């Protein structure tokens, strides 16, 4: 059944907090209290150092690595009042990308995806953003991170994201994310490239193999980018009173961004799908030159050995024989016949 | 530059046979050869733009083809008012050349 | 209702400047680029200048380069060319032409001469 | 043809056939309860549940096994139920679905149970009603998926007990999603194990056992979208029977159903999938084989023929062991022989 | 106005019932004698005409009930969508009729088309026979509340007793869905593509009629006109949900004929493979003993024939012990 | 993104517009200014008779057909204050459908599609939009369009169309666009009703030609018309000041059509994928089928052969001359095993 | 350590070009320390290093110019994408030159790395031979206003130059795609399907190429380093356009092969009908023939066909016979 239980809390009362993930092994709160001039970096793994930046006067970054320990959760909900339905949507990995509008936090799940090209397998990991006031509770499961640009912006001023609130924060939380996505699709791409490369060239069972993987992995991965644009889009359209009206237009690029993804996605896909014709029509093409070598061998040498049988039957009275030399007008019309034959298939067509 | 060979450097033909004159650049042109007619003593009249198309208001016997750098143009049938020059011109670079001409006589 | 006109043909001396204009009618020069075509007498057609109105960006051929020089009033709506060091093969009738750009691929344009003037005769000679 | 037959002819709308085939038991079970108190009982009589259309506590009527007529229409007259609502919940093959009424709120839906051996689905009906403080739903057979539902209510796990019946609604959708969950569970890992076999040992009953499976897929389809439907009817309408600080959990059923719709169709995608790379492991086997008839035909038949065209019946043969002639030719045919087979090995083949 | 396209047609009639809580009354009529029940105002009136060869009494019903003449060519065409129109006094609505044979699968169309005015309902048929007549037991023997309410209740019947229509036609189609997927899976069938493909177009048809009249009933049922009681408005809600689940229905089938399609394929592929192993095995069984038997049928003058326990056992047995040997060679493989 | 600058492409002046098309034969200017009372229409080919209509308290439509002369679309753009990207993407005519806010005016790009049976040639003509303050400015590409019902409501005063403003106009003309893309729905529908019957019933190479460029035909339908959805989107969902809010509920049927539209296409593209496994099984049935004849003939007679080769080779001791001098025997064992092979053959179910 | 990757290891020279507004040095040198102190020069220079297979000289000149040795490790990893790299000191640039010939329809590439210090640019070729030409003749005969700006101007030519010589390529290919269009749809052939393939995995290298130098050029104009200044941004900023144009070219032609080798590659059942009708017609009238040949040509005594009326030509009479039904039977079957 592997590690896809999706009847995880099957039978649980509503707002259980489980961790229905695989990561178990890693923790780590790191928090950035940046201001306009002076910003602060902290690395705990105890909450209470954490749960007094809520009362902030500037954006404050809280980062969790790691919820499975889903007391750390349940500490950070009951101090920020998140509802425990926000809470066990956080704990499940399995949730689909949505955001949802309370009245004093803005609750975002979003997904992170990794491309082994070793193994070429599509590794998922959800994040969970909640924007409250001004601070972001960022909830994930293991350590690696594509916000590292947002980081080095925020220690060295690369932009104005030390200029700005929380609501910005969030936005190139949203557009570092978005970026990982291209990054992805471009990976994909090449992968795409190397298997449109071999089913032409060389098919095998091993290029079936590998195809079907690249079918299902973009399959899940469209699954998955659909509902971003929803996401997106609710962030932008019906702005909640958390988004300071400043950032719409940002958003208006993450969701043009969105667009795009989708629209290469959807190139990758028809491509994917014509992939299997074509090998299979590959296949059919080398079938078709073993044909084309026996009909040749078959239509030079049956003839030929059908008139070596019809001399060869024996009687008395034969008017070949007493002739003036069989062997040679026999070997000579035999040559004619293989010379005309090979000129009509192999020097014209084939 | 770029120099586009014209051949035939005249050519006789009566009135209705097809009359195909061919240019050859130099080097590769990405499909910018226009051809133009003259008659003898008037400004020339522009007929074929981008190798193929046809220009808005000449008769459609006018036809051009092109395979590789090898530029052609076609009359399905000819009339008594088609006897004149024909120029290449290869407009790819910013300096741009002219074929040496194909006049089109009578028999 | 387009109509293209030159002007200041005649015989000059060897080494004599003479300009040459062409008077646009039924457009505006602005929008359209500007082609000079040179005829020998009894000799193929020759691209000799051309002019951009709207960026003043000029393209000459490499027999007359450096020594010609074509320029464009807007206000007036006239193209001008300017044969400075006039040799003794210059003599030959010159074409004013307007040229329109097309697309081929994203790469590749090229541009094609839609309307021709009438043609002035210039004649170097003793 | 089939039992299962879509029709109830041209009977009056104010009809109640029954149109099922389970006829096992009838059972009545009651569930009344309240903050600080419990209750539970089984029954067959009717009459027994008649002072719970206006009790102040919520209850839970749970009438199982609706092919008797009489109680579903005592029921259904009793709590002013309109008769057109009570066929559409006597009627099994009907498509999930909410009815918005003055004083109550009907929905239908569908349980699933799938059979792994013979790889077969087979649903069953459950209609819920929600009136003022008292739900009451009827099933088809003994068995459901509330058990959970049951358990919390007795031992007072959550919120369930602190609450009206528009909880207890949610609770049973939300253990009926479940359960829709757990089936996917197990089409996924069939579908898994499938698609090893078409990858690794394809087979004549591959393509047989593919087909049954796009069946049961298009046939969860079809139940699964009309639950996408209904729940998202049920959030976004919000009358004022299903009370504020409660529509969130419907919401997230309604997430749970989406997910599950998604899920479905990715579902279809891989199997859609795994017939084409059946038909590429057929082309494979077939070029196998033909390489191997290709091979045989062209070591064997320039030997058969020079066979022939040095044996027949001629006086003027120039093979009376001229240079001891029968080695020389058997020579020459095995020689030939190796020229031709290592020339293969050399196509690859 | 004028003229309609009839692929077939019939005799013409007329018939007209009135019923209500306690008398009713029925006649058979050829002719338009009926002037009295039209704008009677009385108990509901269904008058059904069918066959439209004789435009002239549409007409006549044309300018005695108001029509907007300018839809006259709407219903005399049968070839037309099923559409609704919003007229005041009078609610029209088209909808079509299938037939199914089981010996030539065809779709046979008959356009059907209700129009209702103050307490009166008529319907404009083009053959003889129609599905709604189980409705006519209702009005006869007195069963259902079909005998309590204005001419409504009755469209609402009407509607649901073609609804039902398309359920029995659904039923035999999917009976024939079965029977073919059963003969695809079971032996593929030369022609059985010819099966495949009238099944495909059939469903199609049936989409492209079932969508619209879905949205006619959803325009019924949501904005309701001043002409329904408000009464029989939850009547309606079942017949939507009638037309979406035979929708979903017809989606359903669509897609099971799709995979058939791919399945009859699959079957194609495997047999020519099978023709490949057996072609392969016989070959290459019979090529190399057809090659030592010619080759021990060489004349020539020099031969152990004699001696070397003689020569004809001998090959007799090499060969079949040879052949054996690749027979079970094959049996590794597991071709035959 | 980045500031709306100019696109300076290689080997071409750095401020001209090149128009990006094929068409080059016809323009015209047709000006149709409608009020509540009164209307004008009138057609020209002089761009100085059309500008002063830009200060126009009425409603006005001006449509520029014919975007090849660049010298009359650029004094448009000069005189109504066009941005000249937004001239550049007028003339650009390879790119998909697309929505653009500015501060005086909204700019759309969408496409027109004809699709001719001879040939099967489906041709795409963008159109661009500009909304003004009172004036809207279309520019096609060449002589025909979609818009008859609109100018016949227009000139007829039928509908509402007559009493508002130009914002209702561009819904008008956006609503007939995505009511023609139903028509070439339906000739779609039509010629795959042909296709089919020809691709089970004669396949050739022009069916597989006609079935790939179709193909292709449909994934560039889904390819212009997924941006006329999103298009569509950002229109009733941002309403910029140039449009009224008793204008967005008409975009709401036009989203809602244009959303059939694209299930439609999803349709076309699920019946494309069976059409093709059609062909392919029809194909792969009658080489089936003469590989049958072939398997047939070579399973009977190869072993009659190879009899007669056993019986046939020079071998000093042979046991022949017994059971009536051998022959018969042997024609016997020729007809058991030729009926025996036609027997198991009939046991198939073929020949 | 420091290891090549590449396969050009035979030529190696180093050329140095010093420009000023009114002076310039140009010259060839083998000599590593002789170029060293170039860096004293407030002036521009342009410092050209062919061979990279001699290791030595470029570790020598990343320890003089003090470079980070990961980007050495880049400069000699020949199997790489157009790439960017920013540092306090100077800026790396990773970028690929192209070489296409008509007659042997092969693409061949060749990594050139660019380091741009303070007033001065470093470029590292594979072999003699590039595409900065016109900049070198602009620089010596002083033609543009490349003498009056700083080595970021050089930087600007150099990649013009580059974009440039993709352009001719992109012409090359347009040149070929045009030929093979009409030689695929006319004389359809195993090797006109080699050259689509051929030209479609050209078409994909060169697009994996180009997106790279577009990503490229983006963060060159995008984001400034203070060593690209203000006043030639308006100028990288041009190059970005050129790159678009040349990537939807790219985009433009490998749609037209794609479709083209779809459209070729799907008629393979038809050609296998062709075959197996020819086997079979073939196959099928021999068969029997040789059956014949078979039971006449045993050895039996006494066998009864010993002399009857000519039976030879009644023999091959009957032959004849057969074969004729059976070849006028296969028309009737349309084969
Ligand atoms: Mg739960
Ligand atoms: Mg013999």
């Amino acid at each position: 059944m592997e590690e896809k239980r999706l009847s995880a809390k099957k039978g649980l009362p509503p707002g259980t907090l489980v961790y229905t993930g695989k990561y178990r092994e890693d923790f780590e709160i790191e928090v950035m209290n940046y201001s306009i001039e002076e910003f602060r970096e902290f690395k705990t793994t105890d909450v209470e150092s954490v749960l007094p930046f809520r009362d902030s006067s500037t954006p404050t970054w809280i980062n969790i690595t790691g919820i499975h320990r889903t007391d750390v959760v349940q500490r950070v909900g009951e101090f920020f009042g998140i509802h425990p339905l926000v809470l066990e949507d956080i704990l499940n990995v399995h949730q689909r990308p949505k955001v949802e509008f309370f009245e004093n936090y803005v609750f975002i799940v979003l997904k992170m995806f990794t491309y082994d090209k070793n193994l070429h397998e599509l590794e998922s990991e959800q994040v969970s953003l909640i924007l409250t006031k001004n601070c972001v509770l960022m909830f994930q499961e293991k350590i690696g991170d594509v916000f590292d640009p947002v980081r080095e912006r925020i220690r060295y001023n690369r932009g104005i994201i030390r200029k700005k609130r929380a609501d910005y924060l969030l936005y190139s939380l949203i557009d570092a994310l978005v970026d990982d996505y291209f990054v992805l699709l471009e990976k994909i791409d090449d992968e795409i490239d190397v298997l449109e490369e071999e089913v032409l060239e060389r098919p095998e069972k091993e290029t079936v193999q590998r195809t079907h993987q690249l079918k299902r992995n973009l399959v899940e991965l469209r699954k998955t980018i659909w509902p971003l644009r929803e996401v997106l889009s609710s962030l932008y359209r019906d702005v909640p009173p958390l988004i300071e009206k400043e950032t719409v237009p940002y958003f208006r690029d993450v969701y043009d961004h969105t667009i795009q993804i989708a629209d290469t996605v959807e190139t990758f896909r028809d491509i994917v799908s014509g992939l299997l014709d074509v090998y299979l029509s590959s296949v059919s093409n080398k079938t078709n030159e073993v044909m084309k070598v026996l009909t040749i061998i078959a239509t030079i040498f049956m003839p030929l050995t059908f008139i070596a049988g019809i001399y060869g039957m024996n009687f008395e009275y034969m008017p070949e024989l007493r002739w003036k030399w069989g062997y040679p007008v026999v070997l000579a019309v035999m040559g004619v016949i293989a010379v005309i034959m090979v000129v009509y298939f192999k020097k014209k067509k084939w | 530059d770029i120099q586009m060979t014209q051949s035939p450097s005249s050519l006789s033909a009566s009135v209705g046979d097809r009359v195909t004159i061919t240019c050859r650049a130099s080097q590769s042109v990405s499909s910018a050869v226009a051809w133009y007619q003259q008659k003898p003593g008037k400004a020339p009249k522009l007929l074929i733009y981008s190798a193929s198309s046809l220009y808005s208001g000449v008769p459609s016997r006018f036809s051009g083809s092109r395979s590789g750098t090898d530029f052609t143009l076609t009359i399905s049938s000819l009339q008594p008012e088609d006897f004149a020059t024909y120029y290449c011109q290869q407009s790819s670079s910013s300096l741009i050349t002219f074929g040496q001409g194909t006049k089109v006589e009578i028999k | 209702e387009v109509q293209l006109v030159e002007s200041g043909g005649g015989l000059v001396q060897p080494g004599g400047s003479l300009r040459l204009s062409c008077a646009a009618s039924g457009f505006n020069v602005s929008y359209y680029s500007i082609h000079w075509v040179r005829q020998a007498p009894g000799k193929g057609l020759e691209w000799v200048a051309s002019i951009s109105s709207s960026s003043g960006s000029t393209s000459y051929a490499d027999s007359v380069k450096g020594r010609f020089t074509i320029s464009a009033d807007t206000s007036k709506n006239t193209a001008y060319l300017q044969m400075n060091s006039l040799r003794a093969e210059d003599t030959a009738v010159y074409y004013c032409a307007r040229s329109y750009w097309y697309y081929i691929w994203s790469y590749s344009y090229g541009n094609a001469m839609d309307y021709w003037g009438q043609g002035t005769l210039v004649t170097v000679s003793s």
